[PDB]
């Protein structure tokens, strides 16, 4: 029993049909393993200024007989400073034709985001806080959970294949993976957190020169680019010629040229001989305006986002705390087996 | 992008 899923490469962000509520009322949510709770839009919210917030389906309560108040306000605030705000409820959540019954959501009313979020990591991790910082629900069964709890997944673990960097769509498998996706063999990596995805980066090789690191690194499927400590993504934008440029007040960005040469590689390696290789096609992020970021960002916080994620398929399992990854392999191949 | 700290 494993359950695909179709992800929709919306350029920053991958994106799933989903349904909620006992009318099935489609949602286009954020696949996001770096968050664990799952929001939707509601039909009469207020979107934040200037985000169209109501453009990938919406959900309507009062049309869903299943769909249960509970008591509680909700709030969440991301890494890139985006807020959700509204109620927590119950309903009906349907996954490639996989319904799980009482599935906590949250309906949201007003959001700077510009759809809904299906978070699918750790339980511990949840939005139970209010700005506070009292914890004003309990920790709950998030869709993983539940979908193992309710028999449709025997382990809480789902494989992630974002596909190339054009591909229109790749594939989330829950409670599977697939054999066909990668080369070699997948290599177990202890997650290090017990509220967050990550595994131990022991190094990073680029432009000939490699880069001690030894930190823990968030796989995140939800974020866009890659993010490392000031004093490190300092050493690597020596190599390729990154700048960075005070953007606000306490923000700075790397900017590259958008005619940047391409060719090479960066290389990610992790514990036990596991290595990701990715094309420094990855690193020019082309802006609205004819200007480019680079593909790493400064951050205390470090996180291989999708432009990482791309070019490994990852086994995560949150009940062995453990991601296992390999080189991914492009390819309509498909031999899956359950997990 | 970023998605929870
Ligand atoms: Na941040």
């Amino acid at each position: 029993d494993s359950i695909s899923l179709s992800l929709i490469n919306e350029g920053p962000s991958y994106a799933s049909k989903v349904s909620v509520g006992s009318n099935k009322q489609q949602q286009t949510v954020i696949i996001d393993t770096g968050s664990s709770d799952f929001w939707v839009v509601d039909s009469n919210a207020q979107c934040g200024k200037g985000v169209d917030c109501k453009s990938s389906g919406t959900f309507t309560p009062s049309s869903s007989s299943s769909y249960k108040n509970l008591g509680a306000a909700f709030t969440i605030r991301y890494g890139d400073g985006s807020t959700s705000q509204g109620t927590w409820g119950k309903d009906t959540v349907t996954i490639n034709g996989v319904s799980i019954t009482g599935q906590q959501i949250a309906d949201v009313t007003q959001t700077s985001v510009d759809q809904g979020i299906l978070g699918i990591g750790y339980t511990s991790n949840e939005a139970v806080y209010d700005t506070s910082g009292r914890q004003t629900t309990p920790n709950y069964d998030n869709v993983p959970v539940t979908l193992k709890k309710q028999g449709k997944i025997r382990t809480n673990a789902y494989s992630l294949y974002l596909n190339s960097p054009s591909a229109e769509t790749g594939t989330i498998i829950f409670g599977g993976v697939d054999n066909a996706k990668y080369s070699g063999k997948l290599v177990a990596e202890q997650v290090t957190s017990s509220q967050a995805l990550t595994i131990s980066l022991a190094s990073v090789n680029l432009k000939g020169s490699s880069f001690s690191f030894g930190d823990g690194a968030l796989l995140d499927s939800g974020t866009t680019l890659t993010y490392f400590p000031s004093d490190f993504a300092a050493q690597l934008a020596d190599k390729a010629g990154a700048r960075l440029v005070q953007v606000a007040r306490d923000q700075y960005l790397y900017f590259i040229d958008c005619n940047t040469d391409t060719s090479g590689t960066t290389v990610f390696n992790f514990g036990n001989g596991a290595k990701i290789t990715v094309p420094n096609t990855e690193y020019v992020y082309q802006n609205g305006d004819g200007t480019c970021l680079w593909g790493i960002q400064p951050s205390d916080d470090t996180i291989l986002g999708d432009n990482f994620l791309r070019h490994a398929y990852l086994l995560y399992n949150l009940d062995a705390n453990t991601i296992s990854i390999a080189q991914v392999k492009y390819t309509t191949d498909s031999s899956i087996s359950a997990v | 992008v970023v998605f929870a700290f």
